[PDB]
DNA sequence: GCAGACACTACGAGTACATA
DNA sequence: TTTTTTTTATGTACTCGTAGTGTCTGC
């Protein structure tokens, strides 16, 4: 097991961070009366680890106990789908966006029969059932206005946790029937303190710089900082202030691509880049991190007065990226404007 | 007895009573009268006389065989895979007795409607039995007709009908009728036809029954103005980016009840066909578009349509 | 060790295609008693138990408590390659990582082995608590499988009453109720047939349809029923499987409606 | 004794309790009275009460025991297709009016078709529910919910009388939110109640839902406006002053910084909108940098809209805003 | 007797004398009914001008009561129309006679814009077939929904939106048959609101008199939740005249008061620029703004930023219309 | 309070499986001498007219004069599950929408009690001339679904004239024609096999086949079926039952065109 | 009288496409 | 002088394969 995984505190009273938030969450699930929630915050911040926190204080220890269980829907097209599921005895956990356009189809029929039904053993269980729904702002808006009269009818037998990254993404009306968590990233005097006690409880030393290195590279990602130190053991055990920190082939691939469209701007360059970005859509990563990557690179390529206008064209492009179906020509189009602009730059 | 309408009633029965496309006509009405007529797809506008002329030239080469030699089939039949395969190759194959020169004619009206693979399945059995039987289809589009069947049969193609091809079948159901008329009403019934003989009659039929005489007045109260002339002014209004009377035929066109998509599909189709620059048309065309998928959003007002007559004078004035 | 061996084939042949649909695995909990299935469907709705007694097998060898997980979508496929009135030994190691079907091929002419790797699944037991029924009542398999497949047809979901008079299945939708009633079926020659009740308090309460129909897909398995309910404890559905052992469903309602003022 | 949240537990079973939206309750407290119901289109923001209103409405006319034969209630988290429209609304609606209600209340002679959230319904199935809402309008009543009346086609929109539920002003709100707090045993200070019906924006349910949640952090102690702002989501003042003074400095590496602080922090692109609107709304700078801020806002709001990047969006709004308050230095 | 109905069923013009509007169009077809010359008509128009009423006042003349379920066949978008449908009953009805007394029998196709091509192609032969035994009646709101073909076959009358001036006797009709107290300037609200639509009337006044008692302008504003036309007046002296703040309070104050929508100002505020002589670079701007504002409020977006981007169209244009002299 | 009794459950089955394909729904009209149903088709071509007696039922009790509207797919399946020997009960009240059918199981044990809700469909009384035909032909029923099913193979549509010699069917189709001429068969031991001309005038009247088809359904209900045939009135089938009623099917003529030459 | 064989329609299922 | 594959979400239409099932033949 890595040490994302060892060291995750169990119970809200063993959060490294957010202490205060963990006290009012305990406060807010003690009644049961507790409305759904909406977690959200930066990816890494500790959101799901909060979560199963509230489900641990919600019910026994018997939370921790998963199961995957497969089942099989029928869209109105007739073609069935298989859905995975992380479940327990108390709880279920959907992530609805594995079927696509057809996650709809995973809210309408295999939500309210969580819904509707009622607990098999109300001494064990609860008077209600949790459902965790993972990656909402992933959803499509027809599915997010099939949760809504779900959420309202079955509120009291049935309570939803929500989890995303972006509030904006959800509809107004999912919003406004759940209470908003907020979970920040945690800062970097808190990334190296959890650093600092995970090196203790493995027998290690590490040190400050070490640890504010790799808490500055995390980018105030707790799960990204972990697997970085513990490459970072794995590879030089003697901690050097000034060891070498491992780094994500796509984010170096993504720089070497934002090199290249400063390197030349012509029409075949134009092409190996598109090549480069089919490159970076095939292995999964998704668009919208592909222009953040490539916009956080560009900038530090551009002189002071064209940053702006970069920034402008990226956010104008990633919406049209966001209203489109294909990812390569709204990249591509970001990408040539920025070759026209660039080269308009240089020439005058 | 209930008496037809003028459409029904004055359709022709003989060749040379069907106006418009003189040549094609007068060749049919050669094959009509000698025989040994090859396979014929008939395409062009609606209301131009193809029914009409392949009802016509199959009676004249029938006579009393009509009923035993023809087959006709419409879109409101199957004709579908199994229909090809089993009931027109069965009558390909059936014996029919004629005279020389004569054979049997399988008339496949608004062929549009077949699907491709009776159309490929129609193939063979058109060229196999051609020398007892003949095929006389109709259709609009000729480009739902597949390529080997349009070089199995002759393509004549229909264009609309011009003013004297209308006046002159009107004065024919004028005499018969004893209308009376004036020659701006007549001028009326053809402007409101836009080169269909249907809408003349029926406008013509509608006019005198309910008004008794046909003066331009009398024409205009029951009948309308043609949208895309109406339309084109407007285009060339925002050409020219004059915003002002581009509004004022758009809320003209606003208070008759038009509904802001068919003003937009008379909007496109003006902007296809209009004289200007290339490049002007397309990023003409690329707001239309725009505009239409908020139309079709759901987002559908005059402030929409105005917001579109505004860019494209925005485009006018954007070099 | 595990090594089991069954005196009829058609147990297994009757019995998972009521799982086939219903569950998506089957846990067996190995012990000296016997064999015991616990298992609870995706939905959190229906719970299946199956506890075959070791004085019903041919052979029965167990030696340490051993929990065995097998999946269904590879195991309907085997059943359907066996025969029905053939022997089934069932095979598992100590420290192997799959369990072994020895059975007759359906041409009486060579043995078929057939073998599935074991998912290692992490499950709890759910517990039932075993308190005293306020409805409990005998009916037949068949008849009850007619029943619930006659509601199919009406409604999604079924109303089941039970007072002293009888046991009332209703079926209200869009087009119309349809309710019957059995009772006082003490006079038929038949041991079977016998509808009768055993308690006294009534009890009214809505279930679904397709968990009720996936449960009475193990009709033939059994003579009679028995259909067990409370105020708030879920339907107990239970099939006595011959000499073996026996079998429960667990149902749980349905949300009721705002009816009060 | 299961506990319930004061959302569902606080909706009005009766019009009476229904508040602020007196016109479309005036007309429901005629029609109980006997007079004739028309087809009705609630539309408006969310949590302003048109879901209970005509729930409270069909209670009140139909009773416990009728509401299962005269209501047919449908969202969108069920199916609804032209097929179910033409099948199962229309078969519906085709029936006859039967069963009085026992306690010796009067009965209206129609049922109540609940088309809830008919945003997602698409325009042929609700060009199919035309001559079914026409011809069949002698024994059944059509309401349908949407919270925007653009995705309802004309025709539909034509034949419902409409009713567009306003936002709650403050001193309804207030007043209800008072009352709610005054049946729960819940003290809350004035500058409490007010940031509450403040932040709330005219949604009761979300300050329903803040006032809970408000009462089970606190443990039962008073609500300050600590706590509101806490819950709230509200972003601190020094944030805005820290993103205002990086845009008039007028590099974009501080700009950078404010803009990955306020996204580390994971606060809300949308509140951050509302809050700089303000703050550009309420200085003391020209017409045209307010102009053209403002506009830079209502885009960005709408790519919020449309689920684009936060991250984007923020720095493409500080740039504008940058170059906004560099230009005329 | 009295029946629990909607204003707009209760008060349907049974009668083709009852229609108030299109009078050439109601001659002509009395005229058609008359002389035994119906031909296949193709009523299109706006919704609430009163298509369905006329062809089913037109069916009630042609036919009896004792008669009238075997010679009208009347089809609309909440039955099954597809292609099936026309080559079986459709086909089957025009093909045979009729029962009970000898006639031509009337098929109706309401709302025919939502029939499928294929259903519409095989329409063609049916109509022109079987015209002496059977009539064809297409009612539609969309012309361009129904294909050319179609088109050709049937005589088509644009039943435009209603005037206000024909439109006051059919409302003071319906205010006298249900004891109303309406005033002028209630009337001239109702005929203003609706814009050429009697449902919309209807729905209107009879949700104003539920609400109110009484049907003035006020009433009748306030429960429509409609702006006034003083209000529109005072947010566009607002805007044109005074700085981004002030403007911007009063308007906010101006909402908030009232309880005013953004959709319903910005269909006001853009009814309001092509009466005031603006320039027409300003003019383009202001329509292209609004335009952009109205797009934007179709989706979850927030009021306020959209009122501020509404005052901000506003604000650029001032100095240049100024400066423009 | 309305309270009719089948004393078999056949009749009904036979009547609801003859109009199944054809009738929309089910117009039951009730008074103290019985049930009338007079049902147009779906395309208005075709008229049902149904008359069940008073004295057919069992037990057949009437208060006030109802109009039942139900549907037809709902009462179809109610009826697949009912036997042909069980008394069936239906069941209706002032003013209420559940219409009842009670009967029972083909175990002959349990009860089961069917609601349906009633329609509003305020339909205009349809007027049946009643008057005298030009043709009547009594013939059996077997005979014509057999005539029907074999003219079915030829073409769709089938001219049908009859004389003073007797009914003579006619099918011109795509492979070729089929004239069937059947007179003066009462020559037999049978008394249903008889073919008798009652009136004079020929009529020459052109049908489709799939009408006469559905017609030709009700064969079980009556061994002698009755043709009226005339130049202007429609083509009546009238089945009459033994002890509980008659039939009436009323199929349009076909608009027919001679050629012009 | 009851098992085997014949064609019958209802139903499941796959695929295409939707403009001028 | 140059060719492989499944996504878009419903609604409709076409085409083909399969399965209960009513009825006929025979010993
Ligand atoms: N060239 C013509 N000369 C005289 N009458 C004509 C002519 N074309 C059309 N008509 C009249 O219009 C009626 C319809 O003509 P059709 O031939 O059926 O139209 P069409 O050419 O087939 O167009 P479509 O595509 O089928 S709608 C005829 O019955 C005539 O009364
Ligand atoms: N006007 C109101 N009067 C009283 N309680 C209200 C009102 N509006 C909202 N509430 C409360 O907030 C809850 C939500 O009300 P809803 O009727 O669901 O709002 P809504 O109009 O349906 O919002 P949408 O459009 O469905 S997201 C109710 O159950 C009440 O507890
Ligand atoms: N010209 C009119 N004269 C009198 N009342 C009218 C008129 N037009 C509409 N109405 C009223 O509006 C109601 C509905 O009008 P319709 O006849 O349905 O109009 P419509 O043209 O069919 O609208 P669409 O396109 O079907 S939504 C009628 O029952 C009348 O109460
Ligand atoms: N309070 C904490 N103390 C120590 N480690 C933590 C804490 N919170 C989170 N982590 C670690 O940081 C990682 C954050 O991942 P996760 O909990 O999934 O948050 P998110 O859902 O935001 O990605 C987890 O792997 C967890 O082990
Ligand atoms: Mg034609
Ligand atoms: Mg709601
Ligand atoms: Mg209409």
């Amino acid at each position: 097991s890595l040490w994302v995984d060892k060291y995750r505190p169990c119970s809200l009273g063993r959060l490294d961070y957010h202490k205060e938030q963990a006290a009012q969450l305990r406060n807010l699930v003690q009644c049961g009366d507790f409305p759904h929630l909406l977690v959200y915050g930066p990816s890494g911040a500790g959101k799901k680890t909060r979560i199963m926190c509230i489900l641990r204080e919600l019910y026994g220890v018997g939370v921790e106990k998963l199961r995957i269980e497969h089942q099989t829907i029928t869209t109105p097209s007739k073609k069935k789908i298989e859905i995975s599921t992380i479940a327990s005895n108390y709880h279920l956990e959907v992530n609805p966006s594995d079927a696509g356009n057809s996650d709809r189809v995973v809210i309408q029929e295999m939500l309210k029969t969580v819904a509707q039904s009622q607990q098999l053993e109300t001494n064990s269980q609860r008077d209600f059932k949790v459902v965790l729904l993972t990656e909402v702002d992933k959803l499509t808006k027809d599915a997010q206005h099939a949760l809504r009269r779900t959420m309202e009818k079955y509120m009291s037998t049935c309570r939803l946790i929500l989890c995303c990254n972006s509030t904006s993404k959800v509809i107004p009306p999912i919003r406004s029937r759940c209470l908003a968590v907020r979970v920040p990233a945690p800062s970097i005097e808190d990334i190296c303190h959890v650093l600092s006690t995970v090196c203790k409880k493995e027998g290690l030393n590490l040190p400050s710089q070490l640890a504010h290195r790799l808490a500055e590279k995390s980018c105030r990602n707790l799960r990204k900082a972990l697997l970085m130190c513990e490459a970072c053991r794995v590879q030089q055990y003697p901690f050097t202030a000034d060891q070498e920190i491992p780094e994500t082939d796509w984010e170096v691939y993504l720089r070497e691509t934002a090199n290249a469209i400063v390197s030349q701007q012509t029409p075949q360059r134009l092409l190996e880049v598109r090549g480069r970005l089919y490159e970076l859509l095939t292995h999964c990563i998704p668009p919208e991190i592909i222009m953040k990557g490539l916009l956080s690179e560009l900038l530090h390529n551009c002189d002071g007065q064209l940053k702006g206008e970069v920034a402008q064209m990226a956010a104008y492009y990633e919406h049209r990226l966001q209203l489109g179906s294909k990812a390569i020509y709204h990249l591509e189009a970001f990408v040539a404007k920025f070759m026209a602009l660039y080269k308009k730059f240089m020439e005058d | 007895h209930y008496e037809l309408p003028w459409v029904e009633k004055y359709r022709p029965v003989k060749l040379n009573e069907i106006v418009g496309n003189e040549d094609t006509v007068s060749r049919l009405e050669v094959f009509a009268r000698e025989g040994n007529v090859p396979n014929i797809i008939i395409a062009g506008p609606p209301g131009t006389g193809k029914t009409t002329s392949i009802l016509c030239l199959a009676r004249a080469l029938l006579g009393p065989a009509l009923k035993d030699a023809m087959l006709e089939l419409n879109a409101s039949n199957d004709r579908g895979i199994d229909v090809v395969r089993n009931k027109i190759k069965m009558f390909a194959q059936q014996k029919v007795t004629l005279p020389k020169g004569r054979h049997k004619i399988i008339i496949l009206d608004e062929a549009d409607s077949m699907t491709d693979g009776a159309q490929q399945a129609l193939r063979r059995t058109m060229e196999i039995y051609s020398k007892t039987t003949r095929f006389a289809l109709a259709c609009n589009a000729s480009d739902k007709i597949i390529e080997p069947i349009q070089s199995r049969c002759a393509v004549l193609r229909y264009t609309k009908l011009t003013d004297a091809q209308i006046l002159t079948r009107l004065m024919n159901v004028i005499e018969k009728e004893r209308v009376p008329y004036t020659d701006d009403g007549l001028e009326a019934i053809i402007f409101t036809a836009q080169g269909d003989m249907r809408q003349a009659l029926n406008n013509l039929q509608s006019t005198f029954s309910g008004f008794g005489f046909i003066n331009s007045e009398n024409v205009f109260k029951v009948c309308d103005e043609p949208h895309p002339l109406l339309v084109k002014e407007m285009i060339q209004h925002c050409v020219n980016a004059n915003i002002d009377e581009a509004y004022k035929i758009l809320a003209h066109l606003w208070h008759l009840g038009y509904s802001p998509e068919d003003i937009i599909g008379n909007i496109f189709r003006v902007c296809k066909t209009f004289q200007m620059a290339e490049y002007l048309k397309l990023e003409f065309i690329k707001e239309i578009g725009y505009t239409h998928m908020k139309i079709a959003e759901g987002v559908n007002s005059l402030l929409q349509m105005a917001g579109l007559l505004a860019r494209l004078c925005q485009k006018t004035m954007a070099p | 060790m595990f090594e089991a061996r069954l005196v009829q084939g058609s147990i297994l042949k009757k019995v998972l295609e009521a799982l086939k649909d219903l569950i998506n695995e089957a846990c067996w909990d190995i012990s000296s008693s016997g064999v015991n299935l616990q298992s609870m469907d995706s939905s959190h709705v229906s719970l299946v138990q199956l506890t075959l007694r070791s004085e019903g097998f041919d052979t029965y060898r167990c030696d340490r408590n051993l929990a065995m997980g097998v999946n269904l979508t590879s195991m309907s496929k085997i059943l359907k390659c066996a025969g029905n009135e053939d022997i089934i030994t069932l095979r598992a190691e100590d420290n192997a990582d799959t369990l072994a079907l020895v059975f007759e091929a359906p041409n009486q002419e060579k043995v078929s082995d057939y073998e599935m790797k074991l998912m290692d699944l992490d499950v709890e037991q759910l517990g039932i608590p075993e308190q005293e029924y306020s409805c409990v009542v005998k009916m037949p398999s068949g008849e009850f499988a007619r029943i619930c497949r006659d509601l199919s047809h009406i409604g999604d979901a079924v109303v089941i009453s039970c007072a002293k008079d009888g046991v009332k299945f209703s079926a209200s939708g869009e087009l119309g109720n349809g309710n019957i009633k059995l009772s006082q079926t003490s006079n038929v020659d038949k041991e079977e047939e016998a509808v009768t009740i055993e308690m006294n308090e009534p009890v009214q309460l809505t279930f679904a349809l397709r968990y009720l129909n996936f449960f009475t897909k193990a009709t033939p398995l059994s003579s009679t029923v028995t259909l067990s309910m409370s105020a708030d404890v879920p339907l107990v559905v239970e099939y006595k499987i011959a000499d073996m052992g026996h079998l429960k469903y667990y149902l749980a309602p349905k949300i009721e409606d705002e009816e009060g003022s | 004794a299961k506990p319930v949240p004061w959302v569902e537990k606080y909706r009005p079973k009766c019009v009476d309790e229904v508040a602020f939206q007196e016109e479309v309750v005036a007309v429901l407290k005629k029609s109980l009275e006997g007079a004739d119901l028309p087809n009705l289109l609630f539309y408006g923001p969310p949590g302003t009460g048109k879901t209970s209103t005509i729930l409270a409405a069909a209670r009140e006319l139909f009773g416990p025991e009728l509401f299962r034969l005269r209501v047919l209630e449908l969202n969108a988290s069920d199916e609804r297709g032209i097929q179910v429209v033409r099948e199962k609304v229309k078969n519906f609606a085709q029936l006859t009016v039967s069963g009085s209600r026992s306690d010796g209340k009067p009965c209206p002679p129609f049922k109540i078709v609940i088309l809830d959230e008919a945003d997602s319904m698409t325009s042929a199935a609700q060009a199919a529910l035309r001559r079914t809402m026409e011809k069949e309008s002698k024994t059944t009543r059509f309401c349908l919910i949407c919270n925007y009346v653009s995705r309802i086609i004309e025709p539909l929109t034509s034949r419902c009388s409409k009713f567009r539920f306003k936002p709650l002003s403050d001193k309804i709100q207030q007043q209800r939110l008072l009352d709610i707090a005054k049946k729960e045993n819940v003290k809350i200070s004035d500058e409490g109640i007010a940031y509450l019906v403040k932040v709330s924006e005219g949604d009761l349910r979300k300050a329903i839902t803040f006032l809970q949640s408000a009462t089970r952090l606190t443990g039962g102690k008073e609500i300050t406006e600590k706590v509101i702002t806490d819950i709230a989501g509200v972003i601190p003042a020094e944030k805005i002053d820290g993103v205002f003074a990086a845009c008039q400095s007028g590099s974009f590496d501080k700009l950078e910084a404010v803009v990955k602080d306020l996204i580390d922090e994971g606060h809300a692109a949308t509140q951050l909108v509302n809050q700089l609107h303000d703050v550009v709304v309420e200085n003391n700078l020209s017409d045209k940098q307010k102009s053209i801020i403002t506009e830079k806002l209502a885009e960005v709001d709408k790519c919020l809209a449309d689920g684009a990047d936060e991250h984007l969006q923020l720095i493409s709004l500080c740039a504008t805003v940058m170059q906004q308050l560099s230009q005329n230095c | 007797k009295i029946r629990n109905l909607p204003w707009v069923e209760k008060y349907r013009p049974q009668t083709l004398n009852d229609l108030i509007s299109h009078q050439d169009i109601l001659s002509t077809i009395q005229k058609f009914i008359n002389e035994d010359r119906l031909p296949h008509l193709l009523l299109y128009g706006p919704p609430g001008t009163g298509k369905t009423s006329t062809i089913l006042a037109c069916a009630k003349q042609l036919y009896k009561d004792k008669e009238f379920g075997s010679m009208v066949l009347e089809l609309n978008a909440s039955d099954d129309r597809g292609i099936d449908i026309i080559r079986g009953p459709i086909l089957s009805f025009a093909s045979t006679r009729t029962i009970f007394k000898k006639g031509f029998k009337l098929v109706i196709l309401d709302e025919a814009d939502a029939m499928t091509q294929d259903a519409q192609n095989a329409l063609r032969r049916v109509i022109e077939k079987f015209t002496e035994n059977t009539r064809f009646c297409l009612i539609c709101n969309y012309l361009s929904k129904i294909i050319p073909a179609l088109q050709s076959r049937c005589t088509r009358f644009r039943f435009g939106p209603l005037t206000p001036e024909l439109m006051v006797p059919r409302l003071e009709h319906v205010v006298e048959e249900e004891k109303v107290d309406i005033s002028e300037d209630g009337m001239k609200a109702l005929v203003t609101l609706s814009s050429g639509d009697m449902r919309r009337a209807l729905n209107i006044l009879q949700s104003t008199n539920m609400a109110f008692g009484k049907v003035t302008e006020e009433t009748v504003y306030t429960c429509t939740g409609h702006p006034l036309k003083s209000d529109i007046a005072n947010i566009l002296d607002w805007m044109l005249n005074q700085d981004f703040t002030t403007a911007y309070r009063n308007i906010t104050e101006l909402k908030t008061l009232k309880g005013l929508a953004l959709h319903d100002i910005l269909t006001e505020i853009h009814l309001f620029v092509h009466r005031v002589d603006f320039p027409s670079s300003v003019r383009i701007h202001l329509l292209t703004k609004m335009a952009d504002i109205e797009y934007r409020l179709s989706v979850g977006t927030n009021e306020k930023i959209q009122l501020s981007s509404l005052i901000a169209a506003f604000q650029v244009t001032r100095d240049l219309i100024v400066a423009e002299a």
